[PDB]
This record gives structure tokens, sequence and C-alpha cells, in this order.
């Protein structure tokens, strides 16, 4: 009863009916990286079960190669996705500071038109990777400035209401 | 007045673009 062939046949099998392929557009249209966490596990399933003595397929082994090689890029694109994601519904939230983070906004918008033409076998996916991350980490950070500031301001013209009735 | 495209109309906008390709 213990005998585990089965289990192994039925996942290659599971897997090779599933044919997943990490080929195409790099983001698709809420915006989505073309990269399910899934792919990252069957890449793990291969990792353990080659210590186990299965005989992974050739392809499914292939796959697994494609999955890491482009999981760390993939992480970056949907951090860098689910971070622009965040900001944007906070920035929505509170439409007084609309203005001041146009440039931002806009900015990352550019380097999203840019990289929709992109591939994951495109060689300039990666450099596209650094170029996301500096321009979403400068986003965060004066959207941080601005919230320090804003809310000393919105405290500032409060106290003019309650404030003593004198010039100084 | 620059504003950030809402979330339903941007993703209206790419579902033009998806559809259309």
């Amino acid at each position: 009863k213990l005998n585990t062939q089965e289990i192994f046949d039925d996942w290659a099998r599971k897997v090779q009916q599933r044919n997943l392929g990490v080929s195409g557009r790099i983001f698709a249209i809420k915006l989505k990286v073309n990269f399910l966490p899934e792919i990252i596990t069957l890449s793990k399933e291969v990792r353990n079960l080659k210590w186990l003595g299965f005989r992974v397929p050739l392809a499914i082994v292939n796959k697994a190669h494609q999955a890491n090689q482009l999981y760390p890029f993939a992480i970056s694109l949907i951090e860098s996705v689910r971070t622009y994601e965040r900001t944007c519904e906070k920035v929505e939230e509170r439409n007084t500071i609309s203005l001041l983070v146009a440039g931002l906004k806009k900015e990352v918008q550019a380097l999203i038109a840019e990289g929709i033409a992109l591939v994951w076998e495109s060689y300039k996916l990666d450099p596209y990777v650094q170029r996301l991350a500096e321009t979403v980490f400068n986003f965060q950070e004066k959207v941080d400035d601005l919230l320090i500031i804003e809310e000393k301001i919105d405290l500032e013209v409060r106290s003019l209401e309650t404030c003593v009735y004198d010039h100084k | 007045e620059l504003a950030a495209e809402d979330e339903q109309v941007f993703l209206m906008k790419q579902q033009s673009l998806l559809a259309k390709q």
C-alpha cells in the first residue's frame, strides 16, 4: 500500500496536461503579471523529486528551468505592480494630494506603456526591471514626505478656527 | 488639473487595448 509510484505518475500527468508555459507578454490587461505563483511550486516539485530518485520528464525539467530563471524578475515586476496599485488606491482615497503626486504617476504609467511591448524572452526585460524599481522607489519616498507635511498643514489650518483671536 | 485615472476607467482603457489585439 505504501508504494508512491502512482503519486509521481499522476503528478507528472497533471502537470503535462496543464502544459504550463511562461512565454508571452510580461503584463496583460487591473494590471497583472503573467506569472502565477504555481509556476514556482513546480520547480520545487522537481527539486525534491530528483532527490527522491523519480525520473522527472525532460520537458518538465525545461519548464522548471524557465521558472527558476524568470521567478526573481517576476517577483520584482509583481512587487512593483502591487506597490503601484496600493499607492494608487491610497492617492485616489485622498483626492487632496493628487496634484502633488502627478509627476510620479505619469512617470510610472509611461514606464508601463514602454513595457507593454516587451516579452519574457526580451533581453531588455531585465533592464526594464532596473528602470521600474528606481522610479517606483522615488514615487514611494516623495509620497511619504508629502503625507508627513500635508498632515502638519492640515493640523495647522485646523488650528486657525480654534486659536486665540490675536494677530501674533 | 492632472488627476490619476480611476481604476475602472484605466482598466476599461486596458480592456479596449487587449480586445483589439
